[PDB]
């Protein structure tokens, strides 16, 4: 029986615009589209 | 003519261990899967973002 998966922590500026500050700019615009993307991943990571 | 590779620049994560402001305000800080006798001279060099 499986009890745990390996728990990943993706970053949201890291991943979709390497170092690139008008690239996080204009992700900015999107809102906080991502934050709950990193809130999940804590929640998976906590129920792991 | 030689052969150079290429590798992250230090993308990690920063986690912060903190008792409730309540109570005190003292803050130790994580630095996520980096080795930081990197950070260290990271430091001395003030290239920390
Ligand atoms: C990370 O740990 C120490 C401290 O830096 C050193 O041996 C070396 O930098 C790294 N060691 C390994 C096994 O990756």
């Amino acid at each position: 029986l499986p009890v745990s998966m390996t728990k990943t922590s993706v970053d949201c500026t890291m991943y979709i615009c390497g170092d690139s500050t008008e690239c996080s700019n204009l992700l900015l615009q999107y809102g906080s589209f991502c934050t709950q993307l990193k809130r999940a991943l804590t929640g998976i990571a906590v129920e792991q | 003519l030689e052969i150079l590779d290429i590798t992250p620049c230090s993308f990690g994560g920063v986690s912060v261990i903190t008792p409730g402001t309540n109570t005190s305000n003292q803050v130790a800080v994580l630095y996520q899967g980096v080795n930081c006798t990197e950070v260290s001279v990271a430091i001395h060099a003030d290239q920390l973002t």
